[PDB]
């Protein structure tokens, strides 16, 4: 029973304050930070991964974001 | 949600009198209200559709009115065939309810 | 009146000749229109109401299980039947289980059995539907001048009175001339459709708690369906995600129910807007709309009224609003009758040099009675002020000093307009409403461009839009041929500004 | 002539199921929503439910959810009502009636009504008693 | 007067009460104001085709 649709993906950009934004516009940050605080070495894992893609010294951090941002949620 | 009070509970009058029944509902029923009268052991009597409309064959002795939430039925002149329990009932939103009744008696 | 201390208010004028003041009516703020004539008017959207909602599929999140059943079968005799499965009130799933020796079944190997149990449930989710018709807007408006302490508190007699009025709007009857005996007719005609982009919106009531949901999300929730249904035992649909089947390492499968997911649907409800008294009458909070407002017929009631020469006295310390203006309630006895009263401001007198924004035009007093309280307001220039009230020598004056600079005014106005630009999108246009060419140009350009922004960047979340703007920035510096990298900068800045939303 | 007719009065066991028939006459059977309405002997009328003679569409109120079933029979132009798990309140008289613009399969009340909304063929009333 | 008028010359038959006068029109791509009766005691209505 995955209650899949996090409705924020269907925001109403309307003047009155929405349902639970108060914690929402921090929840994904606390998500990723909690997950990485629990799985630290995955940091240098992602590092060795990204440093091997892009080969730009500028897309490298982009693939770092890639990996560190697939890991938390879809896991 | 369809609570409809039908006042009074009962009445008794002489022949040739006008009588009026009220029904107010807790809801907006703009024109979807209807009226019957039934004897014990009878199919009810043709009175009123849409709370304002006489049906074919109905005597002009009866009339119905009311717009927003409360509605008035009226017998112009009482007659012996008017002994029955009268009912008002809405048509909208479909938990269809009726009134508990308005009972008559000749003197 | 009625719009002071309700910040997110606005003031809009109309270049006189052809009253054409199309306001963006707000269910989360007020809007005051002024005119050189035509006593200054306010409008505030009280409530939003829906009359008739239809009963589309419901949901169950609290289920219960009983009278379980397994129905084992040998490795080779077909696979399990379990006449229980015959009924749909039971939910069943069929599983291959190990079947060995000393287990019956003279053969052995992988056999099969169908574990299942009754699906009884409670706490239905009534997810009704609403449509752009037989919904209902209800506003109240108020002209300034009289009515000491307007103050919705006793609104009941105020719609019966002259200074306030209550208006109901339907997509059937859009027009309403807010008629004020002695004041005017307040012509109004609105768009009861394009307010909340209805027909994609469902009214969900779960635990006598109501809200509105984008029906797409409501269709996508994987719980048991009532699916349209009416009375009769609810034949729930999909019946599977709720219950959970589990065998041993090889054998003896049982079932768990996973209890109630009430708080789970709450945390999944992170974008809906809650709604209240529901009855057959479902009320909800803010939702905007477009209201063509016409000053066809508004007489100012007392332009000929004299300036009765009683001494006027403040009562309350006229503090100012965020919009810079300042309201004062001035009481006075001493004279009688339907008085006109002066109210100006200056930097020096022996001039009285009437300067600044006069909001509450033609301030009117009603009767002979004692120190009537005469609430009103004015707006001073950027410097020190001298608000002057009474008449001449037995007048009353007062320092203000707004302390809000002219360029500062442009700051507040443009950041307010930008927040409108964001939340109202297209509707932020025609806000200051004249039917000018570039106005319809802005309306149209935002129409096509922002509609594409929707359909392309469909419902981009907080975090999503954040990082999208960031990488669009990083790219806006990188690419050659500024023509497109400037377009990267543009979309990225649009996204980041969208992330500067009311959330802060 | 447009007219409905019910089955005879019946007496059943508590917890049993009773089926009352309603046969139509004088009209095209697939053009009138059949409404069932209960009436306890001393009580007023309370609408039970509705069925469409065409396609066997059904609906009712929560006072009967899980006990009431309503089926069609296009051949003899009849509608059959079953009450299940009978209960002491069920001792009443039930009425069947033809209704309005039965276009497809529903109640369909946002559009118009009346003109014998459901009141031309109220039949005779089906008296049912539930005891031992 | 703008837009597609489909049901030309809409005709009413008789003195009888609120005859129902079915007909149709087709609005332009934007917001609409369908106007019916005559003048002041007319009846108007939003459409907005949205096509
Ligand atoms: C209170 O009600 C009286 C009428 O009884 C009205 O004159 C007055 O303005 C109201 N005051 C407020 C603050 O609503």
């Amino acid at each position: 029973a995955v209650t899949l649709p996090s409705h924020s993906t269907r925001k109403l950009q309307t003047r009155s304050q929405t349902w639970l934004e108060s914690r929402e516009y921090t929840k994904h940050l606390i998500r990723v930070e909690n997950w990485i605080f629990r799985n630290p070495g995955f940091a240098l894992a992602a590092a060795a991964i990204a440093w091997l893609l892009g080969s730009s010294t500028s897309q490298k951090v982009i693939y770092l974001v890639m990996i560190l941002l697939i890991a938390p949620a879809y896991s | 949600d369809i609570q409809l009070t039908q006042s009074p509970s009962s009445l008794s009058a002489s022949v040739g009198d006008r009588v009026t029944f009220t029904c107010q509902a807790s809801q907006d029923i703009r024109k979807y209200l209807n009226w019957y009268q039934q004897k014990p052991g009878k199919a009810p009597k043709l009175l009123i559709y849409d709370a304002s409309n006489l049906k074919t064959g109905v005597p002009s002795r009866f009339s119905g009115s009311g717009s927003g939430t409360d509605f008035t039925f009226t017998i112009s002149s009482l007659q012996p065939e008017d002994v029955a329990t009268y009912y008002c009932q809405q048509f909208d939103d479909l938990p269809i309810t009726f009134g508990q009744g308005t009972r008559l008696q000749i003197k | 009146i009625r719009c002071i201390g309700v910040s997110n208010r606005d003031f809009v004028e109309g270049m006189s000749g052809g009253t054409w003041v199309d306001v963006v009516l707000e269910h989360g703020g007020c809007v005051t229109v002024m005119a050189q004539d035509k006593p200054t008017v306010d409008i505030e959207l009280v409530t939003t109401t829906v009359s008739n909602m239809a009963e589309v599929r419901s949901y169950c999140y609290e289920a219960s299980i009983s009278d379980m059943a397994s129905d084992s079968r040998c490795p080779t005799q077909g696979e399990a039947y379990l006449d229980k499965q015959s009924d749909t009130q039971y939910v069943c799933k069929r599983t291959l289980v190990d079947r060995g020796w000393g287990n019956g079944c003279g053969l052995f190997g992988k056999g099969s059995l169908v574990t299942c149990a009754k699906f009884a449930c409670s706490k239905k989710m009534t997810g009704k539907s609403i449509q752009p018709e037989n919904l209902e807007y209800r506003i109240m408006l108020s002209v300034h001048g009289s009515q000491h302490s307007g103050m919705i508190v006793n609104d009941t007699g105020h719609e019966t009175d002259e200074n306030r009025a209550k208006v109901e709007i339907t997509p059937n009857s859009p027009r309403a001339e807010a008629t004020l005996g002695g004041f005017g007719s307040l012509g109004l005609d609105c768009e009861p459709r394009t307010g909340l982009d209805f027909s994609d919106l469902y009214y969900l009531t779960m635990n006598n708690k109501h809200w509105l949901v984008h029906k797409e999300w409501f269709h996508d929730i994987p719980l048991p369906w009532h699916a349209g249904a009416d009375t009769g035992t609810p034949h729930w649909n999909n019946k599977e995600a709720l219950v959970e089947f589990k065998d041993a390492h090889a054998k003896r499968q049982t079932v768990v129910v996973l209890g109630s997911q009430e708080g789970a649907v709450h945390t999944a409800l992170a974008g809906a807007l809650e709604a209240e008294m529901d009855g057959a009458k479902g009320r909800l909070s803010s939702g905007h709309l477009k209201c063509r407002l016409k000053m066809d017929k508004l007489r100012l009631k007392g332009v000929s009224y004299s300036l009765c020469t009683a001494a006027f006295t403040f009562t309350k310390i006229p503090a100012e609003t965020l919009h810079g203006t300042v309201t004062v309630e001035v009481q006075y006895a001493g004279t009688d009758g339907p008085c006109k009263v002066p109210a100006q401001m200056a930097v020096d007198m022996q001039t009285l040099t009437p300067v600044g924004r006069l909001i509450t035009a033609n301030p009117v007093i009603t009767e002979s009675t004692e120190n009537s309280k005469m609430m009103l307001e004015l707006d001073p220039p950027f410097g020190d002020s001298y608000i002057v009230i009474g008449v001449g020598e037995k007048k009353i004056t007062h320092h203000w000093h707004r302390s809000g600079s002219t360029i500062g005014k442009a700051f507040e106005a443009t950041v307010r307009g930008a927040k409108r630009m964001a939340v109202l999108g297209d509707t932020a246009w025609d806000f200051g409403s004249v039917g000018g060419a570039l106005n319809s140009l802005g309306k149209g350009i935002h129409q096509i461009f922002g509609a594409a922004f929707k359909s392309l960047f469909g419902g981009m979340s907080w975090f999503s839009q954040i990082l999208i703007g960031t990488l669009l920035m990083w790219l806006g510096l990188n690419t050659k041929n500024g023509s497109i990298s400037l377009m990267c900068l543009a979309l990225g800045g649009v996204l980041i500004f969208l992330s500067t939303a009311v959330s802060a | 002539e447009v007219q409905l007719v019910q089955s005879g009065p019946d007496v059943e066991k508590p917890g049993a199921s009773v089926k009352v028939s309603c046969k139509a006459s004088g009209y095209t059977f697939t053009s009138n929503y059949i409404h069932w309405v209960r009436q306890a002997p001393g009580q007023g009328l309370e609408w039970m439910g509705v069925i469409n003679p065409r396609g066997g569409s059904t609906a009712s109120a929560q006072k009967f959810q899980g006990r009431i079933t309503m089926t069609r029979d296009t051949s003899t132009s009849t509608v059959y009502m079953e009450l299940s798990s009978l209960r002491s309140d069920d001792t009443a008289v039930y009425y069947c009636a033809r209704g309005g613009r039965a276009l497809f399969y529903d109640s369909y009340t946002t559009p118009r009504d009346g003109g014998s909304w459901w009141f031309d063929p109220w039949g005779q009333g089906s008296l049912v008693t539930v005891s031992s």
